[PDB]
Parts: structure tokens; C-alpha cells; sequence
């Protein structure tokens, strides 16, 4: 009963599609080419029919011949159409045949090596981990020396990707078959001299080793630095770049401790910074940046100062491998503690500044990021008032395109510093500076949006000072009417609202407020939420009535927009009408309030959390302001309307009224709406306890007794929809009284608990079963288990599978904690059934 | 494998149940602290005795038709 | 009604959730007082699997947490609390 | 408010000026180092010089 097939599968397709006999007439074993059908039995199929083939072939496979299986199970994967689930099932099942068929690999070598070695050079990350992890496996499979066999005669592909697959295969094959195992033998084979591709691919196969393992190159790492430093002193170029760059990922795998073997080759590390030409120089430098880190705190500034001649010399880059190489190197001396911020400054400052610093890199995505990250980095070292005084004209220059990456750099800086190195001068000039860029925004520019929130903030007492500054710049960019211009200022505005707003003014609030509720029927919805956004910023800032829009203009107003089915439009319209009710809260009738919770009381269930979240913020206080009494009754009459589609959420808004106000405001008036003799009143009223006390929290403890005979009566053999509800209001308020001393009325409820557990509803289990699974974890099992021991061995076998499955279910939780509440299972003749190991006096 | 070992069901028998009970019992006497300084005081006898017993103990308590 | 879950080896992978299904537990299933974070074993977040949801079983918008309610339980130190069974298997629609 | 509006309106234009007098200043900058650099003149080819 396999799903439909596929016309993708027609490779091996005609077996349970024709009629491919091959137990009938076929040559020896054709049953294993059906078995790779059993693969699409695999591939299409359900998960226990798919591992069932693979369990089976894991006691087939040496019974299958290994040049059919490979030529078979090969091909298969190697094709395009193979998936990702199905990548990942093709490698399991060459993984288990590789274990099956171990010595059987060697004859294969040559297939995977040629499949496999593309794979582990793809894209993804996940193909290159497959891609590995199946050579791993075939390497496993056979010796080591067939692997050294195997990758040593691949050497002759001229072929630059040949080349580096093969080198990528063979740090593959010994990342796993033992570094040392394959040290001696590539040691040996790489050593000669007979041409550049040899000397190139030993430096490669042992940076793909150092790459593929890691942190593992510590013991390893003289090992493998005694083969390397042949290339050092190489007389052909590309020999010394392959030895350097495999120093380099030998010492970023190996770092930032154990620099021990770095030493055998730290001096023509050291020496030749200003030695090489061109590559040369280039791979000495990069080797160099990774060296220094690691490097100890004594010969770092020798190492420093002698790569200084040829670093800060050849600071302007003519290409990019150059500029990139010495951004990196700049990034990794800054990082060591060896050089000080004071020779930085002195001989790294300057030039830094003077071939760095500056608007030349303007379109250079990847030199945009680099500097910039090398910028942050440094600042924190030669402090951010020495670069805040130097950095305030990149960014109020005319040109956009560097004042974009000038503002990211200073934004940077002052979140890594902070506000602390920031001088009256070099302030006056950071800020001019950035409202220079935040006016002059041509471009869809975020970086100074994004920047002016953090200039604020590290304003902070003396944004005071300059408030009409920004005061006129936030005027300018609101008042333009351009759509992105209000929604970038409408940003900036609450971005920096607490900070300017909260300056202790009331001069701004009513020129703020009056522009504020101006645009208030913005069509776009973004701009919409952003004006929201601000006003709430204003409203948490401002007072009644010291805010400009009346309160009792604003409510209205903000009324029909709570009704909008934006997202972040209503997400941020519920926190600005829950704020409207936050200080003095009055302002507004209560109808009006009334009809606003009816309308949001819908919202309590959307999909995005943070509505749901924002509706239970705002109803606490609008419940709160409105009153207790009146929202119960609201709410209750609410109970009967809205059937169960949205029903429930309402409940939960009286469950807001129980985290809103005492337990004593929902309890006594909900307990009186029980009298009613219809079945669903009183069952919508236990549905309702139930997220009362399962979110009532710790404050059940405080009343509990009292609603103990409300929900005993509910319990009672009264229906098959009434008896879920009750269990359910007990399990969730035994988790919230857990430990607090509410046992009593605990013990109260199981009695009557208990007997419902005899109940052939398949619904209806659950509803009791997570009752007792509550009460084992909240009431110890000394006594749940002390109910279900009379019945444990009961002759009825359709009553022992109710007492089992609550013992169960009382056994992985409470371990070893039930094991001291067993009874004293007297001695049969036949065995030794007492603990007698318990009963010790001492 | 750990679906469910340590208790059986419906129909587990008497001895079974036992067997179950004193392999999860000694279990909480090898790793926990008072119930293990307390029975080396009531047999006189080594933490590393008393374990090395109760571990020997495990193959079949309780009287094992073996 | 009764969904499945992976229950292996609890890894060191982060728990996710859907857009729609990202305040309920995973086993739980409850919006009330999120307790811990749910986790995932080694066939939950591999290749296709980065950064999916334990519930809606798509596109992950925050992380997997447990109930208040199923954390004091001790329902979260099971398996992989991963919400597939027999229908919602590796190959499903 | 009739006087305050005119106030901030010519608060405004004198920040404008200064901004204008900042460029200024910024674009005489560019033409006195124009004169001279600069790290080596156009320094971009003279480290590549081929390859
Ligand atoms: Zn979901
Ligand atoms: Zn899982």
C-alpha cells in the first residue's frame, strides 16, 4: 500500500510497474537491483516502510555483490534530482553499506571519490557536510593506505578544481583516518621536488585538513608545522603563498593559545613582512594577522614594529586581495593587548586616518564593512573621543554614498563606547554633523536613522541644551508630507521621544501634540503605525492634560483606528490606548471604555502574539479604570453571544479581570451566575474557572475553600461535558497552589476526582487523566499512590488498564520519589519479596 | 529500549512488579546520600562494600526464578 | 486528536515556532506563562529543517518555549518535543 | 500663536545657513588637498604594477 509513483523514479521503476522477474530469469543477483526500488521504498513511502529497507539491506549488504551495490547505490545520488531529505537518506544508506561492506570498498574507491568529491565543494553548507561526512565513511570503509593510494595518483588533474577537490578529499580522508595515520606518507610524497603541483597541493591538502577539523590541530599542530615550513624559504612564489596560507588557517584553527610551534617559523614570519614582493608580501601579511593574535605579549610588538615597514607603508591598496588583507591585519593587531592604545595612536592613528579615513571608499560594499568594522574595533582602544573629533566631516560631506558608511561607523562607536569620550567641541560637531546627514537624505539611507536614536541616547542630560536643534530637524522632516520622510521622522521621533519630551519642558508637548494627531488618517498603513508609535511615546512622556491632543478628543479619535485590521497599525494602536489609561486613566465615559474592551475583547486571539499580548496589557488597565462590577457583568452577559468560534477568549478577559483586580471581584459574582439551572451557563462558568485559576497564578492559595464546593457540585454526575471542565479547573489550580499549603481542599476535590476515572469516553480520558497527572506532581505520591494501590492487581481486566495507566503515568513522574511509599509486600515461600534492607535501627 | 522500563502493565505479574520495585529502590540506595551512610552503619561495612553489594544484588533480587 | 512527537535525544539545538503558532507550548499547547525553551534532537534542525516551527511544522518566528503548567510537570525533560507522528513524517505534504 | 511660529521659522533658516557655510568649508578642504596628497599621489597601480 506504497504511495502513487513517479516519473522521476523511472531509473529502477519496473518492478512493481512491470514485470522484472529477476528470480525468474536474470542474471546472479538481480534482486539487489529490485532493492534499489526497495530505495524508493525508501525515497516514496512512510517512515517505518523506509527504515524497514534499510534495516534489511544492513544484514544484506555482504550477501550482495559490491561492484553491483556501488554501481547501483552510486549513480543513485549522483544524479541532480537527488533532494535534501533524499541527499541525506542516500548518505545513511552509504553509510551503513560502507559499514556492512568494509574491505568490499576498496574496489570502489574510485567511484565515490569521483562523486563525492563534488559534492563536499558544493554551495551549502549542508552538500558539503554530506559530501564529507561520505568520504569520512569511505575512508572507514577501507585502509588508510588504499585512501593513500587512492588520492596520491589524482595528483595529475592540472585542472585548478581538480586539483583542490582532490586536496579537499585527501584532508577529508585523514580528518578522519588519523592525522598522524596519513602525516608520514603525505610528509613523504609532498617532500620531493618534482614540480609545483605536488609542492601546491600538499600546502593545500593541509589547509583543508586544518579547515575540516578545527579546534583538533593542537596536537597536531608541530606535527604538521615541521612539513610546512619547507615552503617558507620556497624559491617559487606560489610554493611560499601556499605555505603562508597554510600557516595562516593553522594558526586561526589553533587559536588564540599555543603558539609554541608558530615559533618554528614566527621569525621569517617576522622577518619577511618586507621581504616578498607582491604575493609574497600579501601571504606574509595575512599570515601575520592571524600570528599576532596568537602571539605572546613580548615579541608582539617586535612582530608588530617589523610588519609595520611594509603594513603601513603599503596601506593604500591597488587592489582589493591587498586592502582586505591589511583591513584584517590592522583588526587583529588592534584585538591583541601587545601594541597600546598609545602606539596606536602615535604610528596607527595617523595612517589610519590619513589612508584610511576618508570618503575614497564610498561604493565599496566589502571595503565599506571591513573598515567600518575595523574602525569599531579600533575605537574602543584609541578611545571614541579620539575618533568622534576626527570622523564629524565623512558624514556631513555631500556625498551620500560615503556619509552612509560614515554614519554606520560613528553609530558603531558610540554603542561599543558609549557617551563618556564625547567633548563640547566634538558634540557641537557630531551633532551638526548629523543633522547635516539626517536633512540632506536623498537616499533610502537607515544607517542615520538607526544612528540618531543612539546619538540621543548618549545625549542624555544634554539633550536638554540642544533641544530646539532637534526640535526644528524633527519640524523639517515631519512637515515635508513625503511618505518615507514622515515614516523615517515619525521613527526618529519615538526612537528619541522619552529623551527630549521627558527634559522636564512643557514648551514641546503642545507643538509636538498638535502636528502629532494632525495626520491621523495616514492611507499608508506603515506611516499610520509610526504616528501611532510617536503618540504613545508622547502620551507615556506626557501627562493630562499636559499632552496637546485632549484626552477626550484623542479616545475618539483613536477609537475607529483600533477597529483597522493592520498589524503593526492595531499591534501599536492597543499599547497607545492601553497607555491612555495609564497615569490618570479617567479620561473617557465609561461606555466609551465599555465599548472599547467589546471591540478588543475579539482581538485576544490573533495569530500574531504581540496583538495578543498588547490586548491583556491594555484590558488590566482599562478593567481597572473602569471598574470591577461593571466589566464582570459586561463580560458574563458577553458569554451567552459569540458562539465557540471566539467564545472562549472572553473568558480569558475575565481571567484578565482576576489578573486585573483581587480574587474577590470575579469570584463572588461569577459564583452567583452557577444558580442558573441551564447545562451551558453552568458549563461556560467552569470553562471559565479554569483559565481563572489556571492563570490566576500563585493567588489561589489566598482563596481556595471557598470555590472548593463550587466545583465539587460540577463534578458531580451531572453530564459528559461538565465533568471535563471541573477536572480540568483542578488540575489547573493544584499547579498554581503547588506547595503553598492548599493540600486540604486538594484532597477534597480527588475524592470526588477519583471516581470519574471509570470513563469510556475517548474525549472525556484526557480530561481526568491530565487531572491525575497534575495531582501526582502537585500532591506527592504518597497518597495518589496510596488511592491506586487497591486496585493494581483487580480481576477485571478492563479495570486494571485504567489503575495501570494512572500508575504509569504516577511513575515516570515522582521516580525515585514513590519508591518511600510503597507498602511492606510481605515474603511469599517461593522468594525474598520484603525490603527487609529498610527496617534498620540505627 | 527506555519506552516505558520500569513498570509493566495490565497483566504484569506479582513477582515482575517486585523485581521492578527493588531494582528502582537500590538504584535510589547507590546514588542517594542518607539512605547510603545510613545502611553502612547498620552493617558496619565501607561505602565502596555496601555499593559493590547492592550492585551484585541487581542481577535478580527478590528470589529470582532464574 | 492525538499528535506524536519525536522524543529523541535532546540536543543543543534552540526550539522555534510559527507566526500563528508561536505562544503555545509544544506539548502544552497553552498561551499561559511560558516556563522554558524547548529544545530539538539532531534530526530536527538539519539542512531543510534550519529554522523551523515545533508546531506549525513551516517558518520559525521565535523560540519554542514550554507552559508553566508542562515545565512543573517535568513534561519538557523528555524526548525532542518536535510534533510529528505518523501524518506529519518526514514526507508529508 | 502668531510670533512663535515666525521665531522657529527663522531659527530654522539660520541652521540652514550654517549648514551651507559647513559645506563651504568642506569643499575649500577638498581643494587645498587636491594640491597635494596623500599617501603617494594616486597610489593603486604602483602596488599592482602587473601581477
Ligand atoms: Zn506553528
Ligand atoms: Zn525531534
Amino acid at each position: 500500500n506504497l504511495p502513487f509513483l513517479k516519473p522521476d523514479d523511472i531509473q529502477y521503476f519496473d518492478k512493481l510497474l512491470v514485470d522484472v522477474d529477476e528470480s525468474t530469469l536474470s542474471p546472479e543477483e538481480q534482486k539487489e537491483r529490485k532493492i534499489m526500488k526497495l530505495l524508493l521504498k525508501i525515497k516514496n513511502g512512510t517512515p517505518p516502510m523506509r527504515k524497514a529497507a534499510l534495516r534489511q539491506i544492513t544484514d544484506k549488504a555482504r550477501e550482495f555483490g559490491a561492484g553491483p551495490l556501488f554501481n547501483q547505490i552510486l549513480p543513485l545520488l549522483m544524479s541532480p534530482t537527488l533532494e535534501d531529505q533524499e541527499r541525506h537518506l542516500l548518505v545513511k544508506v552509504i553509510d551503513r553499506i560502507l559499514y556492512k561492506l568494509d574491505d568490499l570498498v576498496r574496489p570502489y574507491v574510485h567511484k565515490i571519490l569521483v562523486v563525492i568529491e563534488p559534492l563536499l565543494i558544493d554551495e551549502d553548507y549542508y552538500a558539503r557536510v554530506e559530501g564529507r561526512e561520505i568520504i569520512s565513511n569511505l575512508a572507514k570503509a577501507a585502509g588508510l593506505a588504499t585512501m593513500i593510494s587512492t588520492m596520491r595518483p589524482d595528483i595529475d588533474n592540472m585542472d585548478e578544481y581538480v586539483r583542490n577537490t582532490t586536496a579537499r578529499a585527501f584532508a577529508v580522508v585523514a580528518s578522519a583516518l588519523g592525522i598522524p595515520s596519513l602525516l608520514p606518507f603525505l610528509k613523504a610524497v609532498c617532500k620531493s621536488k618534482k614540480s609545483w603541483q605536488a609542492r601546491h597541493t600538499g600546502i593545500k591538502i593541509v589547509q583543508q585538513i586544518a579547515i575540516l577539523m578545527g579546534c583538533a590541530i593542537l596536537p597536531h599542530l608541530r606535527s604538521l608545522v615541521e612539513i610546512i615550513e619547507h615552503g617558507l624559504v620556497d624559491e617559487q612564489q606560489k610554493v611560499r603563498t601556499i605555505s603562508a596560507l597554510a600557516i595562516a588557517a593553522l594558526a586561526e584553527a589553533a587559536t588564540p593559545y599555543g603558539i609554541e610551534s608558530f615559533d618554528s617559523v614566527l621569525k621569517p614570519l617576522w622577518k619577511g613582512i618586507r621581504q616578498h614582493r607582491g604575493k609574497g608580501l600579501a601571504a606574509f601579511l595575512k599570515a601575520i594577522g592571524y600570528l599576532i593574535p596568537l602571539m605572546d605579549a613580548e615579541y608582539a610588538n617586535y612582530y608588530t614594529r617589523e610588519v609595520m615597514l611594509i603594513l603601513i607603508r603599503e596601506f593604500q591598496s591597488p587592489d582589493e586581495e591587498m586592502k582586505k588583507i591589511v583591513l584584517k591585519v590592522v583588526k587583529q593587531c588592534c584585538g591583541t593587548d601587545g601594541v597600546e592604545a598609545n602606539y596606536i595612536k602615535t604610528e596607527i592613528l595617523p595612517p589610519f586616518f590619513k589612508h584610511f579615513w576618508q570618503h575614497r571608499m564610498a561604493l565599496d560594499r566589502r571595503n565599506y564593512r571591513q573598515l567600518v568594522d575595523t574602525t569599531v574595533e579600533l575605537a574602543n582602544k584609541v578611545g571614541a573621543a579620539e575618533i568622534i573629533s576626527r570622523i564629524v566631516d565623512d558624514l556631513k560631506d555631500e556625498a551620500e554614498q560615503y556619509r552612509k558608511m560614515v554614519m554606520e561607523t560613528i553609530e558603531k562607536i558610540m554603542g561599543n563606547l558609549g557617551a563618556a569620550d564625547i567633548d563640547h567641541k566634538l558634540e557641537e560637531q557630531l551633532i551638526d554633523g548629523i543633522l547635516y546627514a539626517f536633512q540632506e537624505q536623498t537616499t533610502e539611507d537607515s544607517v542615520m536613522l538607526n544612528g540618531f536614536g543612539t546619538v540621543v541616547n548618549a545625549l542624555g542630560k544634554r539633550v536638554k541644551p540642544y533641544l530646539p536643534q532637534i526640535c526644528g530637524t524633527v519640524l523639517w522632516r515631519l512637515n515635508n508630507k513625503s511618505a518615507k520622510v514622515r515614516q523615517q521622522a515619525a521613527d526618529l521621533i519615538s526612537r528619541t521621544a522619552v529623551v527630549m519630551k521627558t527634559c522636564q519642558e512643557e514648551k514641546l508637548m503642545g507643538h509636538l501634540g498638535v502636528v502629532l494627531y494632525e495626520y491621523l488618517g495616514e492611507e499608508y498603513p506603515e506611516v499610520l503605525g509610526s504616528i501611532l508609535g510617536a503618540l504613545k511615546a508622547i502620551v507615556n512622556v506626557i501627562g493630562m492634560h499636559k499632552m496637546t491632543p485632549p484626552i477626550k478628543d484623542l479616545l475618539p479619535r483613536l477609537t475607529p483606528i483600533l477597529k483597522n485590521r493592520h498589524e503593526k497599525v492595531q499591534e501599536n494602536c492597543i499599547d497607545l490606548v492601553g497607555r491612555i489609561a495609564d497615569r490618570g486613566a479617567e479620561y473617557v465615559s465609561a461606555r466609551e471604555w465599555m465599548r472599547i474592551c467589546f471591540e478588543l475583547l475579539e482581538l485576544l486571539k490573533a495569530h500574531k502574539k504581540a496583538i495578543r499580548r498588547a490586548t491583556v496589557n491594555t484590558f488590566g488597565y482599562i478593567a481597572k479604570a473602569i471598574g470591577p462590577h461593571d466589566v464582570l457583568a459586561t463580560l458574563l452577559n458577553n458569554l451567552k453571544v459569540q458562539e465557540r468560534q471566539n467564545r472562549v477568549c472572553t473568558t480569558v478577559a475575565i481571567a484578565i479581570v482576576a489578573e486585573t483586580c483581587s480574587p474577590f471581584t470575579v469570584l463572588p459574582a461569577l459564583m452567583n451566575e452557577y444558580r442558573v439551572p441551564e447545562l451551558n451557563v453552568q458549563n461556560g462558568v467552569l470553562k471559565s474557572l479554569s483559565f481563572l485559576f489556571e492563570y490566576i497564578g500563585e493567588m489561589g492559595k489566598d482563596y481556595i475553600y471557598a470555590v472548593t464546593p463550587l466545583l465539587e457540585d460540577a463534578l458531580m454526575d451531572r453530564d459528559l461535558v461538565h465533568r471535563q471542565t471541573a477536572s480540568a479547573v483542578v488540575q489547573h489550580m493544584s499547579l498554581g497552589v503547588y506547595g503553598f499549603g492548599c493540600e486540604d481542599s486538594l484532597n477534597h476535590l480527588l475524592n470526588y476526582v477519583w471516581p470519574n476515572v471509570f470513563e469510556t469516553s475517548p474525549h472525556v480520558i484526557q480530561a481526568v487523566m491530565g487531572a491525575l497527572e497534575g495531582l501526582r506532581v502537585a500532591i506527592g505520591p504518597c497518597r495518589m499512590l496510596q488511592y491506586c494501590l487497591q486496585g493494581l492487581f483487580h480481576p477485571a481486566r478492563k479495570v486494571r488498564d485504567v489503575y495501570w495507566k494512572i500508575y504509569n503515568s504516577i511513575y515516570i513522574g515522582s521516580q525515585d520519589a514513590l519508591i518511600a511509599h510503597y507498602p511492606r509486600i510481605y515474603n511469599d515461600d517461593k522468594n525474598t519479596y520484603i525490603r527487609y534492607e529498610l527496617d534498620y535501627i540505627l | 529500549q527506555s519506552k516505558y522500563i520500569g513498570t509493566g502493565h495490565a497483566d504484569t505479574t506479582k513477582w515482575e512488579w517486585l523485581v521492578n520495585q527493588h531494582r528502582d529502590s537500590y538504584c535510589s540506595y547507590m546514588g542517594h546520600f542518607d539512605l547510603l551512610n545510613y545502611f553502612a552503619i547498620a552493617e558496619n561495612e565501607s561505602k565502596a562494600r555496601v555499593r559493590f553489594n547492592l550492585m551484585e544484588k541487581m542481577l535478580q533480587p527478590c528470589g529470582p526464578p532464574a | 486528536p492525538d499528535l506524536i512527537f519525536c522524543r529523541k535525544q535532546a540536543g543543543v539545538a534552540i526550539g522555534r515556532l510559527c507566526e500563528k503558532c508561536d505562544g503555545k507550548c509544544v506539548i502544552c499547547d497553552s498561551y499561559v506563562r511560558p516556563c522554558t525553551l524547548v529544545r530539538i534532537c539532531d534530526e530536527c534542525n538539519y539542512g531543510s529543517y534550519q529554522g523551523r516551527c515545533v508546531i506549525c511544522g513551516g517558518p520559525g518566528v521565535s523560540d519554542a518555549y514550554y507552559c508553566k503548567e508542562c515545565t512543573i510537570q517535568e513534561k519538557d525533560r523528555d524526548g525532542c518535543p518536535k510534533i510529528v507522528n505518523l501524518g506529519s513524517s518526514k514526507t508529508d505534504l | 500663536k502668531d510670533a512663535g511660529n515666525f521665531d522657529q521659522n527663522k531659527l530654522e533658516e539660520e541652521m540652514r545657513k550654517r549648514k551651507e557655510r559647513v559645506e563651504k568649508w568642506r569643499e575649500e578642504q577638498r581643494k587645498k588637498a587636491m594640491e597635494n596628497i596623500g599617501e603617494l599621489k594616486k597610489e593603486i597601480e604602483e602596488m599592482k604594477q602587473g601581477k
